[PDB]
């Protein structure tokens, strides 16, 4: 159904990531971030709307049936997991270290 | 403020079955959709289902049917996802969600603790 | 050049939702579905079709399901509140299972109970015998009512029927309720035949959960509505096309007894069944329910692929009202096992009956709600009903991997659905009865012309403003109205235009404002697109109006 | 639709009494009067009275004075007619009747389905 990519991004403090997730689908894509042993709170909605409480670092843009997170200046508190979602389905994550 | 209250880490051999409760508060719990989700770890995760507590309805994953049932009180506003016929692929971390705004579940901006089970 | 005139009256409207009020047309009628503020309605006095009008609808975001929502919850409730509580009711019940005089087992899900309750007189007590079904009962043999330790049970008045009635939902003054009369129209998007009435059709509150009942039917094909198909959680309405027709009966004869329970408080019950212990059951027709199915399948395909395997199962859980078809028959309410309709499996490319089994309940938590439960006392006599399946609650299986096949299920658990299906095509609008234009003066029925362009559409106003100013919400409603009438009167007033309906200032049009060199904007344009064209500026237009008059007024007086 | 059904085939001897059930319905039956009526084959039908079944007020008609009571209980919705010191001329068949309009009394446009006395 979505495809996300790469599996694993290897990444240092104060780079910008690009996590990409395609989709056969048209619908809403929320990214989700998953920190280690704590649940995956939303990141964004709608494909480009902020969640409350996140930080202005995480941001969408991408044109057609495809969707790239974009995660500039990473913190201490960030490179946990990321998921993509499309009405109900996940795609398979993104591990950011 | 809006918290999700997961009784959680239990342990099951493959072919018994399981109940994890789900105890929301901080809206009302008839007008808001709640959802299953089992994060596999290291497998894609699945959304096992939504339930939608005023009339209890239900919609399990596909892949889940025959296997998986949710039932809730909303006296006690809890949900309860029940599992059957437990295998060594449902090993996961089981979450208990609520959406951003309950007109879309799917964006889900609320999750509880989470509710590891070993299999 | 162009300068800014004001029109007072103009048919333009916002989606701007508010309060309708209930007509209904004109003894035994008034304890049913009544609180007596309905007022009688007229024949349809008002049907004005808006020709080239296109209009956008949206049925899952509007205020009229909530609003029946609401109204309909509070007449069940008006209903219920002049009538006997069953406080005195929740008692033990020792409770055995109906006797044949032979060693079989419980027949009809019936328990015959008996309890000790109270009396006329507060000192005695009288041990009645009452035939509740296994639904109505927890075991705590000693049962329970089912809902005496979550809420306050209360009993029906004797007097009052469930029969639905047509309800008409009419627009308070200053408002218009739009209707689509496109045909296929999926209640969403634009509108291309669009009329304006004071109310609706009469949308009878026909209290069902899977497949609805006593509907409106498609005028040409079976019409699938969803605000998003792909969106598990979205219930899918299905609007039939032809109806399919569903004979219910509870074959039981229920002869009906009666007690005092307290000084003007008279319990009802079941005392005993004459004949056989049979089953309540719905006979859908086959040959139009294995239509009607094939129908639904192909609409679907038509919004899935054309390839596609569509399945229909039984629902996959939730309380009775969801897993079962809920519905009043005759003052029963059924709970149909619906999994003898949907158990069918659609591949793309005889007079016999669908016998659904149906359990009976009298203790009825209808909308789910907290704190409240109803009882419905029994009907004495067999129960028939033929009613008209007009569409459907569906819902379709998620995690759909392999998606060469997909799962349909019944839906239900939210009431609102059965409106929705019934207010697709209906929406109310607000008046804005205020509008500026370019002209170079420089100094038919209610919203007819809407679709005219301007100018033509400029010497209708007067029936425009004619239509304004024509419990507590309602009350609160009408001064909304006169609140808003007097701030575009006072609005005018400060541009010295309150009597002059049309008029002409010295305010300069800025040619930013879609200036279209005038020929656009009367002979081409509608009301309603000018005023969306310019909805960003007409708070500018308005400042420079109240300067220009306050300067003009300052430098003449 | 208004329904007046009255109970009847009754029989009676000179000197006793009879007394007639009639239980109303499709009106509110306290605020409408109801109207007792004497429908003899032959003679002149006879208006024995009306009943007005909220105060309980009635008028019976001058010859039978003494002779009629009239009763309601409103609580069952019924009216009844008691006629004592039957004699051979009191054979008929007696009907409750109620007014087209609770405005007007008169225009009686529901009757019962009649209680035939042969005495
Ligand atoms: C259920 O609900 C869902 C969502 O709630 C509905 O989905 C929406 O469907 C409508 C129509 O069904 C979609 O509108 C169409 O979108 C088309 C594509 O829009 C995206 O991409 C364009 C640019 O794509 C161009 O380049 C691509 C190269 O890769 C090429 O493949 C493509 O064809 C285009 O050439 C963007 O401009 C646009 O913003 C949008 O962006 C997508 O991706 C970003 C990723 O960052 C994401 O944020 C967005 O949300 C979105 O996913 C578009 O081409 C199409 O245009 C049509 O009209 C123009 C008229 O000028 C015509 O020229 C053209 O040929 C087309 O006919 C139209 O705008 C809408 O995007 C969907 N939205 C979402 C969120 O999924 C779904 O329909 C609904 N289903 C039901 C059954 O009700
Ligand atoms: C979808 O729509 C259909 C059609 O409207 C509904 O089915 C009707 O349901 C009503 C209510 O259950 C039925 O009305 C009842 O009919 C009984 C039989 O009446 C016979 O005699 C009368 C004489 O005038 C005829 O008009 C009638 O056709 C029958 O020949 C009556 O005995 C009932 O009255 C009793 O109850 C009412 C209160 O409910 C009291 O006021 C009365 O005093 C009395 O106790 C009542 O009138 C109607 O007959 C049904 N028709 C058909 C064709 O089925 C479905 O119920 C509706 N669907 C849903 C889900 O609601
Ligand atoms: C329900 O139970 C009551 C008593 O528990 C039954 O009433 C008795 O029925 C028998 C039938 O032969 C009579 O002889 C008794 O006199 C009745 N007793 C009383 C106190 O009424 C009743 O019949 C049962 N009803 C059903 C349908 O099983
Ligand atoms: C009110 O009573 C019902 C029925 O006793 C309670 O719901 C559950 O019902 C099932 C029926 O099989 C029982 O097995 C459960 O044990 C009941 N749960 C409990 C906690 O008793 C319902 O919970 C009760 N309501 C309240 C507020 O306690
Ligand atoms: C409606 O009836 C169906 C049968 O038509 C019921 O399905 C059965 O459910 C039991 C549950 O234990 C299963 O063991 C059976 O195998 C099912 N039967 C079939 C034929 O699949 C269903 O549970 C009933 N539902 C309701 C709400 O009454
Ligand atoms: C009543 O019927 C049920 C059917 O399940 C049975 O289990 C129960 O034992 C029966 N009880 C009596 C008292 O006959
Ligand atoms: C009713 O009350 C009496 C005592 O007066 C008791 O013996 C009997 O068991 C009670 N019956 C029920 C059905 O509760
Ligand atoms: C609107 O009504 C006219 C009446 O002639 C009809 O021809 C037309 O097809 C209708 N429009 C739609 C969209 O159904
Ligand atoms: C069905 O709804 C969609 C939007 O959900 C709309 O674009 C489409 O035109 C509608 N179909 C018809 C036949 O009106
Ligand atoms: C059911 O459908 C038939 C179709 O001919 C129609 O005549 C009848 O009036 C409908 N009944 C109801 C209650 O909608
Ligand atoms: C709709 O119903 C009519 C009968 O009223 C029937 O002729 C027509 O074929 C039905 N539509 C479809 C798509 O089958
Ligand atoms: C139900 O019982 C009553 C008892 O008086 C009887 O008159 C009536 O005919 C019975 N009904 C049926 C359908 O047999
Ligand atoms: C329902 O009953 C009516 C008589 O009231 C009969 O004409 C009709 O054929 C029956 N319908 C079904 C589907 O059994
Ligand atoms: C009747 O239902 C069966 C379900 O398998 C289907 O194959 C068949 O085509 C249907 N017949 C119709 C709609 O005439
Ligand atoms: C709608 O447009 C047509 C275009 O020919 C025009 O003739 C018709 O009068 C317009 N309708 C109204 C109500 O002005
Ligand atoms: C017209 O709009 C421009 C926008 O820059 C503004 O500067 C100018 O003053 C406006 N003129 C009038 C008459 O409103």
């Amino acid at each position: 159904v979505l495809t996300q990519s790469p599996g694993t991004l290897s990444l240092s403090p104060g780079e910008t990531a690009i996590i990409s997730c395609r989709t056969s689908q048209y619908g809403s894509l929320a990214w989700y971030q998953q920190r280690p042993g704590q649940a995956p709170r939303l990141v964004i909605y709608s494909g480009s709307t902020r969640a409350a409480g996140i930080p202005d670092r995480f941001s969408g843009s991408r044109w057609g049936p495809d969707y790239n997170l974009t995660i500039s200046n990473l913190e201490s508190g960030d490179f946990g997991v990321y998921y993509c979602q499309q009405y109900e389905f996940f795609g398979q994550g993104t591990k950011v270290q | 403020q809006v918290q999700l209250v997961q009784s959680g880490g239990q342990m099951k051999k493959p072919g018994e079955s399981m109940r994890i409760s789900c105890r929301a508060s901080g809206y009302e719990f008839i007008d808001c959709t709640l959802n299953w989700i089992r994060l596999a770890p290291g497998k894609r995760p699945e959304w096992m289902g939504w339930l939608k507590p005023r009339g209890g309805a239900v919609n399990y994953a596909r892949p889940l049917q025959g296997r998986v049932t949710m039932t809730r009180d909303v006296y006690s506003d809890t949900a309860f996802l029940e599992l059957r016929s437990l295998t060594v692929d449902d090993t996961a971390v089981y979450f208990c969600t609520r959406g951003k705004n309950c007109d879309y579940n799917w964006d889900f901006e609320h999750w509880g603790r989470g509710t590891p089970v070993i299999v | 050049n162009l300068w800014v005139t004001v029109y007072y009256g103009v048919p333009v409207w916002k989606d701007a939702e508010t309060t309708l009020f209930c007509a209904s047309d004109a003894t035994e009628k008034h304890n049913v579905w009544a609180t007596h503020a309905c007022v009688p309605t007229d024949p349809n006095p008002q049907e004005i079709h808006l020709e080239n009008v296109t209009e956008e609808f949206n049925m899952w975001k509007n205020n009229m399901v909530e609003q029946m929502h609401e109204d309909i919850i509070s007449l069940w409730d008006q209903s219920l509140k002049p009538c006997v509580k069953l406080t005195p009711l929740c008692v033990t019940l020792q409770c055995t299972n109906v006797t044949n005089n032979i060693t079989d087992d419980m027949r009809g899900e019936l328990k015959n109970c008996s309890f000790n309750m109270t009396t006329e007189l507060r000192d005695k007590k009288q041990k009645v015998y009452s035939l509740f079904y296994r639904l109505d009962v927890v075991q705590i043999k000693e049962y329970r009512l089912i809902n005496c330790n979550t809420s306050a049970i209360t009993q029906a008045c004797p007097k009052v029927s469930f029969e639905p009635i047509p309800i008409h939902y009419c627009a308070p003054a200053g408002f218009a309720i739009l209707k689509c009369k496109d045909k296929k129209f999926n209640g969403t998007g634009p509108c291309q035949n669009v009329s304006t009435v004071q109310c609706t059709h009469g949308i009878k509150p026909v209290v069902s959960t899977q497949l609805l009942l006593n509907g409106s039917l498609a005028e040409e094909e079976v019409i699938i509505r969803s605000e998003n198909i792909t969106n598990n959680a979205k219930n899918i309405l299905v609007q039939l096309n032809t109806s399919v027709q569903i004979n219910c009966t509870r074959p039981n004869n229920n002869t009906v007894k009666s007690i005092r329970i307290g000084p003007g408080q008279a319990f009802y019950y079941t005392g005993d069944i004459i004949g056989d212990i049979r089953q309540a059951h719905c006979n859908v027709s086959k040959a139009t329910w294995n239509e009607t199915l094939g129908k639904v399948v192909k609409q679907l395909r038509k919004h899935f692929g054309n390839n596609t395997i569509i399945r229909f199962a039984q629902s996959s859980g939730g309380d009775l009202e969801v897993t079962t078809h809920s519905f009043n028959c005759g003052g029963e309410f059924f709970y149909c096992n619906t999994s003898g309709l949907f158990n069918s499996t659609w591949i793309s490319n005889s007079n016999d009956s669908i016998t659904l089994p149906c359990r009976i309940k009298q203790i009825i938590n209808m909308w789910q709600r907290i704190g409240q439960a109803m009882y419905a006392p029994p009907i004495q006599g067999v129960i028939r009903c033929v009613s008209n399946i007009t569409g459907l609650i569906l819902t379709r299986d998620g995690g759909s991997t392999n998606s060469t096949t997909e799962t349909f299920r019944p839906g239900g658990g939210d009431m609102r659905d059965n409106w929705r299906s019934e207010l697709y095509k209906y929406k109310v609008v607000k008046i804005e009865p205020l509008g500026v234009a370019p002209t170079r003066c420089k100094r038919l029925g209610f919203l007819g012309a809407a679709g005219s362009t301007m100018g033509a559409a400029s010497m209708t106003l007067t029936v425009q403003a004619r239509n304004l100013l024509s419990g507590i919400k309602q009350l609160q409603a009408r001064v909304l109205a006169v609140e808003h009438y007097l701030r575009d009167q006072q609005l005018l007033g400060i541009w010295g235009c309150s009597g002059k309906l049309i008029c002409c200032t010295n305010v300069p049009w800025n040619s930013s404002w879609s200036n279209r060199n005038l020929s656009e904007i009367w002979d081409n344009m509608t009301w309603l697109q000018w005023d969306k064209e310019i909805s960003n500026y007409t708070q500018i237009i308005y400042g420079l109006l109240e300067e220009s008059q306050n300067q003009q007024e300052k430098n003449e007086q």
